[PDB]
């Protein structure tokens, strides 16, 4: 209802796994290590952790998932927290991804 | 063609001057930082008139295709109608070939005349049309 | 059979030192390259075009 996107710039280059992301704006800070969200599509969005942050503003990224769908003109935007994924006795059972993500077969965040 | 006053300041140091935000960035800042001290000494803080030649330059491109690099800015009849210290930029940007990166410049001298005003632009997108009702609401 | 063993290892070891060595010649190019890219600067140089 509330809910809203923070942006922090858009892609510059990307290289297999590895991307760069140029600022929008000036004065806006990323953290460290935090997971950024790539605007891929109108639904879709990938996930991607920080490695470095120059003094241009420039941010190097690895891309975790769904690299084939980045590209260079796409939205930015910072969830502002660390890598986090759902953990407890309800995860048991499930074959899923790092991430969280439950791969299908034939509340607490760690 | 230049005037002096332009060279006298693209000669000097800029860089380590004052302004009003802090811009981070490569290259790019350079040229925009260029066009505030423009702007604000010879000019007398008409900001907006640079703001206009970028939508004017934006019309401009469309007519002469993208591969506008290649011709001077200083003698070119489409460019004409632009201000002399904007075609100086833009003859700097050839020299350093940082024309495709003239984007990224127009979001810093906006970041830049935005705050030298205190004024913040926020943009709405809506399908085809907007209506009254629904930008009341928004 | 106790000479066929010594020349497994032999062999190993031959191949072993032959890879690292690759790897260490590559490594180096990379290196002396990799530092002719870093002593080029990032300043503007402008000058005049008029």
């Amino acid at each position: 209802h509330l809910e809203a996107k923070q942006k922090i710039g858009f892609v510059h280059g990307i290289d297999g796994t590895i991307a760069t992301i140029a600022p929008a704006a000036s004065k806006v800070t990323v953290p460290y290590n935090t997971v950024l969200e790539i605007a891929v599509s109108a639904t879709n969005i990938a996930n991607a952790l920080v490695f470095n942050l120059e003094k241009d503003g420039s941010i190097g990224v690895i891309l975790l998932d769904n690299i084939s769908e980045v590209r260079s003109g796409q939205d930015v935007y910072a969830t502002g927290s660390l890598l986090k994924i759902p953990v407890g006795f309800h995860m048991l059972g499930k074959i899923i991804n790092p991430l969280g993500k439950e791969i299908p077969t034939g509340t607490k965040l760690g | 063609v230049p005037s002096p006053k332009y060279i006298e300041i693209y000669q000097s140091d800029f860089s380590r001057n004052a302004y009003p935000l802090e811009l981070l960035g490569g290259s790019h800042v350079d040229f925009a930082k260029l066009l505030y001290s423009f702007a604000d000494q010879v000019e007398n803080k008409k900001f907006e008139v640079y703001v206009e030649d970028f939508k004017k330059l934006d019309s401009i491109i469309a007519e002469k295709g993208p591969f506008w690099a290649e011709e001077k800015i200083f003698q070119s009849p489409t460019f004409q109608g632009l201000s002399e210290g904007f075609k100086f930029i833009l003859g700097w940007i050839q020299s350093e070939g940082a024309i495709d990166r003239l984007e990224n410049v127009r979001l810093a001298y906006k970041e830049l005349v935005n705050e030298a005003r205190k004024e913040t632009t926020a943009t709405v997108i809506v399908a085809k049309e907007p209506s009254g009702n629904d930008l009341a609401e928004i | 059979g106790n000479i066929t063993g010594l020349m497994q290892l032999a062999d190993y070891t031959y191949n072993k030192t032959r890879k690292e060595l690759i790897t260490a010649e590559l490594l180096e190019i990379i290196g002396t390259m990799t530092a002719m890219h870093a002593g080029k600067k990032v300043g503007l140089k402008k000058t005049e075009f008029w």
